[PDB]
């Protein structure tokens, strides 16, 4: 009754899981539209809400729940399987049911996750510009030992133009682009000099409210694959600093093309966690 | 001797707060019939940190909860 | 129509109930001002009274009924919802309508619970002094297999008795943000935290109310023990107790949080 | 793994630190909710508690710890960095877990501070009214060689209204307002003629109870900058009087506009310590 989305073996996370490392005791905050905690294939340990009138453990959108399942869908007898299924999953809600949020709310969630000792931040979200605050937040979070991952954007490419949004464009954040099951780049995946690594982001099957499953597209789907990978690395090497983890992902990636379009390549966690 | 541990604080006429009326009575202190008699407590603080963490309340909001509470005894 | 106080999902008691463990056949005694038995959302199954003139099926104060509600308010279309709504609930009146009791009154209550085979005792009450008879009563209850729970006190090392006894689980209070409440006591004996701020529960005269205190927090733990025992009926008093604190969510210094916020889902794994 | 908060370089405390002057030998006292002594990035060497039940080496609010971090966070391989990272740090607990206190409790700390020989006194706090026992506690502390700093308050401005709080409104105490990263005035910062200087008080990042870090606001974060900027002048020119360290900090400040809003302006630790 459990299905393994193709993305898991593609980044070879299935190999590292077989080694006995599943991100146990690693803390991961999903900064999104919240998460459907009551979902059977998800275990939301905690979190916070920076969206008025909404609790952190509901999800009127679906986006965040989907992202959560990709990072940490429970390895069990049903549904799907996350990249790091033993992770301590936290739902930090910074976007509402419509999918929208302010700069201050997102910053709030990043500051909370810093204060509260998250090991990894996933931000499947962004915009044309960021803010001085948002920057200060990610830098500090990164300096604290938090692997900070973000979707790069879905604005595609056109000649010479850079289409990476914030926070992905920040250098303390891992900007993550998307490929399909063929390891080919997705036509929507943003491009730019800051593009760091690629991960599955097209036809991604994961959890979805209410108690169901859904196939989505976007770099929002790709980001959480890297987020999970970071958690796997840590479960095998709890010693590693944020940089050491990040660099392992980017310098063991399978080559896929020019870095303006593919960054350093497709993540390979088996190689990363050597 | 032995009271329920609800926190319904009461201001003793001696300038000290008690967790609820039952504790007020065990100590043998009288009600102050004036919360001012207990300035600088919490329900009636005369200080506050200067952290900015604003609260509703009304028009004259408050830099923080302590500044909002600097208005004695209230609910 | 039924309202789930934030405190139930906060200690994750809904998740455990969802498994099908609701404290059935677990005997819990609330040593308090009595319980309004006739309240639609409460089912009082027995008890005793050590307050001259009053039976156990009334509560002239309100406190006792609030605490009981948090432990075992009926899973309904109505009112609120307890941590262990299937529990076998007993009112043991040891405090009068003004909420005050004597050491011998409370001792009688403890001894009655021990003798009548209660699994859990809740004591949302405290004093500055102890008493040898009281220390002797709680020690013997615990040694016989009673999980003894008490409110750490709201004095704010100003922990009182019987929480300060080591055969008793000392419970402090957090709010819906998981933050320590100003009124929560601190010290070396503080064992775990539970929701105690803004707790909404049954209140005498077929109604409901919101109270603050470690008195509100204690019954969450008492209820947490009923849940654990309906799932693992065979555990000892010390096993249940250790299982509650060793799986607590870390909150900070143990002087202020003890082991931290209880987590029944974890505690009941 | 140690970031420097944007406050250090903005007041130019990094320039002075680079000369080797980091505030060693200078005794700074933080009159707050206490300090988390066991925090890795903090060395609390002394102090006293004036709140029943709690010691001086614990912080049950977080504020105190986050104020003292901005002053003397250990210059090490981790955490953050304070304005005067070499200061001898003392914790005078005058506030409760809720960040509240009585005029009597504060007077006590001031007095304790004068008796044990603190070089700098920081007070991130303030009531709307004063008290003669507190005006007396400070006046008798300033005259004895102790530099006294305090938050100007977060009461903002409307019309000519003076919104400065005590003990910041005293002439024997340095009233410190708050600015952001761009050197602009925090719209919550108290105005008035007693206002003396400005300092980073917007999105200030520092130590926080139980071995972590938080990003706070308020003139409470602005004060430990000036309190630390004094501990530096005294490590480089350790022979200046309390009035000289003070005159230097205010004269060598950067004018940012009307002194009713910015006071003298953003302090320049580099210039004040030339």
């Amino acid at each position: 009754a459990q299905t393994v989305p193709y993305g898991i073996p593609l980044i070879k996370a299935d190999k590292v899981q077989a080694q006995g490392f599943k991100g146990a005791n690693v803390k991961v905050a999903v900064l999104d539209t919240g998460i459907q905690a009551s979902h059977p294939d998800l275990n939301v340990v905690g979190g916070a809400s920076f969206v008025a009138g909404e609790a952190y453990n509901t999800d009127g959108n679906g986006h965040g729940t989907h992202v959560a399942g990709t990072v940490a869908a429970l390895d069990n007898t049903t549904g799907v399987l996350g990249v790091a299924p033993s992770v301590s999953l936290y739902a930090v809600k910074v976007l509402n049911s419509s999918g929208s949020g302010s700069y201050s709310g997102i910053v709030s969630g990043i500051e909370w996750a810093t204060t509260n000792g998250m090991d990894v931040i996933n931000m499947s979200l962004g915009g044309a510009s960021g803010s001085t605050a948002m920057k200060q937040a990610v830098d500090n979070a990164y300096a604290r030992g938090v692997v900070v991952v973000a979707a790069a954007g879905n604005s595609g490419s056109s000649g010479n133009t850079n289409t990476i949004g914030y926070p992905a464009k920040y250098d303390s954040v891992i900007a993550v682009g998307a490929v399909d099951s063929n390891s080919n780049r997705a036509s929507f995946s943003s491009v730019g000099a800051e593009l760091e690594v690629m991960a599955p982001g097209a036809g991604v099957y994961s959890t979805y409210p209410t108690n169901t499953y859904a196939t989505l597209n976007g770099t929002s789907m790709a980001s959480p694959h890297v987020a999970g990978a970071a958690a796997l690395i840590l479960s095998k090497h709890p010693n590693l600093s944020a940089s050491q983890v990040r660099n392992r992902l980017s310098s063991t990636a399978t080559y896929l093309g020019s870095s303006f379009y593919y960054g350093k390549g497709l993540i390979n966690v088996e190689a990363a966690a050597q | 001797a032995p009271c329920p541990h609800t926190y319904k604080p009461v201001c003793g006429a001696n300038g000290e707060v008690y967790d609820n009326e039952c504790f007020l009575n065990k100590a043998g202190i009288e009600p102050a019939e004036s919360w001012e008699t207990c300035r600088g407590h919490e329900l009636c603080p005369s200080v506050c940190t200067e952290e900015y963490d604003p609260v509703c309340v009304e028009g004259k909001i408050y830099g923080n909860r302590c500044m909002q509470s600097h208005f004695c005894g209230k609910v």
